[PDB]
């Protein structure tokens, strides 16, 4: 085929220009707010998807999650896109165990790439956006 | 020469399709499109400044009130260009007062049919 | 006619690019004011992110689960006519754009009414559900400063007579900018901030209720603040009027006769972009430093304030013009 | 007609399913419902790291009031340099929760600059966080300060204060932000007592547990009163806004003692801190071991020490049946107030209007519970 | 001429074929206006110089007065 | 053939324009006052797009009959505000 660039130049462009959806649900939110502050400022940029969630690619799902809101989840998750990626911010969305809050949210949305921490900082929330972005990229390989 | 030009009689052609369309319409607001369609083909006709003319009060107002209203009320069932001015603002000057009259009503006359104040 | 089909081309493809390059720009700029940084990966300058958010945006997915899935189209096609109909009136020299129309001003007022009719075909689609009532008063605040934006257009035309752009810059010589309407140029360019959707007057047509057609919708509404940037220009700032007096002096010091060496024609555009950029930067550092408006607060501040205060404003521009002639 | 303002991101993040029955052009009929969102099962010392989880901004103030409470249930708290590390932080988390709460409000009310300037000065903050803890505790403190705390304030406390005259000098003298912020606000006075309001919550038109009868060592340092003038979200904002600068004044007035002095807590039990010689004062390993394995018994007896915090009254009742963790423990808390008040003080304004009223009344989804 | 004629024609025929719909009647009448404007602004070329073309502004400002004031009648109705 | 074509800006947007729901409660308001700003929009609108002509027509006439038009109008406004306001 030769030209095989075709479907990474998309993959390249893709990656550097998702638009996220903040899912800010308790402590995670923040440290997101401080993420997509002076600091994902560069390729992130995106935001605003309750609106829609029809505009915007990449599900970052921030903070604790109760057993009312699993309907909320997987709704966002419907009305997303085809090419839509997941985010797990936070050990309440990871795995804070609870009977009024839910174990996990890979029971409700499939999740493509997990970030641990309570809050994740500033540094290890963007680390997880990269891995995700080289997930775009087609290299998703076993370390 | 200028076949297109000539043939361009496609005005009536289009407008008798275009005012059969507004009738035939199901719902008004394909019907108020379809009417600044047709006052946009009759524009076209005046290319053959009073296009623009109708344009901005036609089509910017009065079709703009059109599709407001059926928005909001549920309702529903199944060596200079042509001057004007040196006439109206001096011969028709009593003309030109009495539609600043007409005017008076045109704002006056809603305020005391919608209004319902304390 | 291989001379005109070039000429549009080349004035298009850089209209389009300016357009587009524009949301990085606001995007940089905001960011210096923030204290941060705008973009920096994309590229190789940062200056690729227009393209990339483009081209994101055209493989994404389909919206087809409808209420008339070709009306709800039809709205960022229109917008986007409108946009690119409104520059073919825009010139800057004896007759930069073809559209040198012997009735040139009020084909920009014949378009700056048909933004206003696809802008209430938009939020249209899907019920009265989503709010529909919402979207009827952003068209309603639209229509408000539309009035504004023609009784602006009467008053230089007032000044100057003749319904053609070229002539209304022509006039403009003598003073730059119609300067006897200083006030009247601050209230011109709060209504095009009003009329066109930047955050005070967007937010409240874009952020209440909950809240492929996007490369569209944002094309059409960057197009519509330089189109109205550009067009605010033409009518007050005074485009191609670069130096006075030391313009004359400058140009016959090398250049004999005239030859194919058109100076004339880079200068004056050299001009007219920092014109329409300075007035672009304005429409940035409002989206910053301004918090928002109620919509009863809009209409309060247009019909019941600036209405009656151009009423007058037009009302004495024929006595003060009575008496000097 | 009825809407529910935002499933998620009403405002800044919220997540509340506000079921506002808006009625013809927006006159609002409140509903809120939401609510959404361990402590008894976990022991004494294990339900204090989970506690600060309520209200994350202001975690070490929230910190503060179960320490306090822990504290008068034990009847044994007497730390020095250990109650100084309290009053100093206590008012430099007050000025995170203000940040927050300020930038929350100017996020939607259009002014974005605002909202980053302040996550951009909470970054110099995050060297107090990050480097001291890794932090309230009942008996003191989690660790001691470093060398480099008390050095290094001058970069914090001279930069910072003429960054607070740029935000409060682009909000207070406005025409935009000051009709609205004027106008809406049902501050009843008498009714706001009766729905059960707090801090700068109910301090607005001139009505305090941080004064008057004050928790640990904020006795000594001087404090102004904030006068108030109407009863309104304008006024809401210059308490607030006052009070930042009441946050900043405290601690050049505080800068005293710190480096060596009084630890954490003396005796062998209540969180041991020997650490460099734990090894040689062994016996005491005994106690050490046993705080973590099953943990030491408290008295029986019902006690509640409310505590004005940054967002508002944030109360703890404690109660002990006898055992090493307390039986039962109940958290009245600000936001919890919000939608306690939500209704009625809406009630008679706009949609957009609505949005304006969650950024003077301070929401934060995990302290409602 | 001819094709303003036509309009009035179809628009008449169009009112006397409303179904009861109302709101038809009003987009009917604005044509009629259209319609009768069109043969005015052909006679008033024909003829040459300005004097039916006054009359033709005349028509539009009565019209979009008559369109302002029915369709405030329509909302004074379905109360 | 042809001079300017704009069809050419039209014809590349022709070509382009070709090529359970959950998560909130709906299905289910009359602003009242609302609906008059855009009935009064129509004559308004009218009022200053009827001065245009008079305003290219200058330099040949008295603008004291020029004047009169607004008077009326100004009368109008001032007869609606007064009486009634935006209604907030
Ligand atoms: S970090 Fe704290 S949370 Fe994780 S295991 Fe250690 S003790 Fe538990
Ligand atoms: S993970 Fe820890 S950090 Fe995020 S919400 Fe849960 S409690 Fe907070
Ligand atoms: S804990 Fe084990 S070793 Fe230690 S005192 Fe008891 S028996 Fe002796």
């Amino acid at each position: 085929y030769t030209l095989t660039t075709l479907d990474a130049v998309a993959n390249w462009a893709r990656q550097g220009s998702f638009w996220p959806v903040t899912f800010g649900l308790a402590c995670c939110a923040v440290e997101m707010m401080h993420v997509s502050a002076p600091r994902y400022d560069q390729d992130r940029l995106g935001i605003i998807f309750r609106a829609s969630p029809r505009q915007s690619d990449i599900m970052i799902v921030a903070g604790t999650l109760t057993n009312k809101m699993a309907p909320v989840l997987r709704c966002v998750y419907d009305q997303m896109p085809e090419p839509r990626w997941v985010i797990s911010m936070g050990s309440c969305a990871n795995g804070h165990f609870s009977y009024s809050v839910v174990r996990g949210c890979d029971r409700i949305v499939p999740v493509d790439v997990y970030v641990p921490g309570c809050p994740p900082t500033s540094e290890a929330l963007m680390y997880g956006v990269f891995q995700l972005q080289r997930k775009m990229r087609n290299t998703k390989i076993t370390r | 020469x200028x076949x297109x030009x000539x043939x361009x009689x496609i005005t009536i052609f289009l407008a008798i399709l275009c005012t059969i369309f507004i009738i035939s319409a199901k719902n008004p607001m394909v019907s108020i499109l379809y009417m600044i369609a047709l006052f946009v083909i009759a524009a076209m006709y005046l290319y053959l400044i009073f296009s623009l003319l109708y344009i901005m009060i036609y089509i910017g107002a009065i079709a703009v009130l059109f599709l407001f209203i059926i928005t909001l009320l549920d309702i529903n069932s199944t060596t200079l260009l042509t001057t004007i001015g040196n006439v109206l603002l001096t011969n028709n000057a009593f003309i030109l007062l009495v539609l600043a009259i007409v005017l008076l009503l045109g704002i006056i006359g809603p305020i005391s049919i919608t209004m319902k104040h304390k | 006619m291989i001379i005109n089909i070039v000429e549009i081309l080349i004035f298009l493809v850089c209209v389009l690019f300016s357009v587009a390059y524009l949301t990085v720009a606001e995007r940089k700029t905001l960011a210096y004011m923030q204290r941060r940084l705008g973009p920096n990966f994309v590229g190789y300058y940062g200056l690729l992110q227009a393209f990339a958010d483009a081209v994101k945006l055209l493989l994404k997915e389909i919206v087809l689960p409808e209420s008339n899935y070709i009306i709800l189209v039809i709205s960022p096609l229109i917008t986007l006519i409108t946009a690119l109909i409104g520059w073919v009136v825009i010139p800057l020299g004896p007759g930069i754009t073809l559209g040198e129309l012997n009735l040139g001003i009020l084909f920009s007022l014949a378009i700056g009414s048909l933004g206003v009719f696809g802008s209430l075909l938009s939020g249209w689609s899907s019920n009265s559900k989503y709010s529909l009532l919402g979207s009827i008063r952003s068209t309603a605040q639209l229509i408000s400063y539309e009035l504004i934006l023609t009784s602006i257009f009467i008053i230089i035309i007032m000044f100057v007579s003749s319904l053609n752009i070229t002539t209304i810059i022509e006039t403009q010589r003598v003073v730059w900018y119609c300067i006897p309407l200083l006030p009247l140029l601050l209230i011109f360019f709060i209504a095009s901030v009003a009329e066109t959707a930047r955050p005070p007057f967007d937010l409240t047509e874009s952020e209440s209720e909950l809240v492929s057609p996007f490369v569209f919708f944002f094309l059409a509404e960057y197009s519509n603040i330089i189109l109205i940037s550009a067009f605010n220009g033409y009518l007050l700032l005074g485009g191609y009027l670069s130096f006075n007096y030391s313009y004359l002096f400058n140009i016959l010091f090398n250049d004999y006769s005239y030859v194919s060496f058109l100076f004339e024609g880079l200068i004056n555009s050299s001009a007219y972009a920092i014109k329409l950029v300075f007035l672009m930067f304005s429409f940035i550092w409002v989206r910053a430093a301004f918090p928002r408006f109620t919509y009863d607060n809009l209409i309060n501040f247009c019909w019941i304030i600036l209405l009656p205060l151009l009423f007058g404003i037009f009302l004495i521009i024929p006595s003060t013009l009575y008496i000097f002639d | 007609f009825t809407i529910n303002f935002g499933p998620q991101h009403p405002a800044a993040h919220g997540v509340l399913r506000l079921i506002l029955e808006l009625s013809g052009e927006e006159i609002i009929r409140s509903d809120p419902h939401v609510g959404l969102l361990l402590i008894e099962y976990k022991t004494y010392m294990q339900a204090l790291p989970y506690f600060d989880r309520l209200d994350y901004v202001s975690m070490m103030t929230n910190e503060q009031v179960f320490s306090l409470a822990v504290e008068k249930l034990l009847n044994v708290e007497v730390p020095l340099r250990g109650k100084y590390i309290r009053t100093m932080f206590g008012e430099i988390t007050r000025v995170l929760n203000h940040l927050m709460s300020v930038c929350s409000h100017a996020m939607d009310v259009g002014a974005l600059t605002p909202f980053l300037w302040g996550f951009e000065e909470r970054e110099k903050l995050m060297e107090f966080y990050e480097r001291v803890s890794g932090y309230v505790r009942p008996g003191g403190v989690s660790q001691d300060l470093p060398a480099g705390l008390l050095d290094d304030i001058y970069m914090w406390a001279t930069q910072f204060g003429d960054r607070l005259d740029e935000i409060e000098e682009l909000l207070t003298d406005n025409r935009i932000w000051k009709l609205r912020t004027v106008n809406i606000g049902t501050v009843t006075a008498q009714d706001a007592l009766n729905l059960g309001l707090s801090g700068p919550m109910l301090r607005g038109s001139g009505i305090d547990i941080r004064k008057n009868a004050p928790y640990d060592a904020y006795d000594k340092v001087d404090f102004d009163v904030p006068v108030g003038m109407n009863g309104d979200c304008y006024d809401r904002y210059l308490i607030r806004m006052a009070e930042f600068r009441q946050s900043l004044r405290i601690i050049e007035q505080c800068c005293n003692d710190m480096p060596a002095g009084a630890v954490k807590v003396e005796d062998f039990k209540i969180n041991s801190p020997p650490r460099n010689l734990m090894k040689e004062d062994m016996e005491a390993l005994i106690h050490h071991f046993l705080l973590y394995t099953k943990g030491y018994s408290v008295p029986p007896g019902e006690t509640y020490t409310a505590i004005e915090a940054p967002k508002g009254e944030m109360g703890v009742y404690v109660v002990s049946d006898g055992s090493e963790r307390p039986y039962k423990c109940k958290i009245r808390a600000p936001g919890f107030a919000h939608l306690g008040a939500f209704d009625h003080i809406a009630r008679g304004h706009f949609l957009p209007d609505a949005v304006a009223i969650i950024g003077t009344m301070d929401l934060v989804f995990g302290e409602v519970d | 001429m001819f094709i303003g004629t036509i309009i009035l024609v179809l628009s008449f025929l169009g009112f006397v074929f409303n179904r009861r719909n109302i709101i038809l009647a009003f987009i009917c009448l604005e044509t009629m206006l259209l319609g009768i404007n069109l043969i005015l602004l052909r006679n008033s070329v024909l003829f040459d110089d300005i004097s039916g073309s006054l009359f033709a502004i005349v028509i539009i400002i009565l019209a979009g007065v008559e369109s302002a004031i029915g369709l405030s009648l329509l909302v004074s109705y379905y109360r | 053939m042809n001079t300017f074509i704009i069809f050419i800006i039209l014809i590349p947007i022709v070509g382009f324009a070709l090529l359970f729901e959950c998560g909130l409660t709906s299905f289910n308001a009359f602003n009242a006052a609302f609906i008059l700003v855009a009935i009064l929009f129509l004559p308004f609108d009218l009022e200053i797009s009827t001065l245009l002509p008079y305003v290219m027509s200058i330099y040949l006439v008295s603008n004291y009959g020029f004047t009169i038009v607004l008077l009326f109008l100004l009368i109008l406004i001032i007869g609606f505000v007064y009486e009634i306001n935006t209604n907030a």
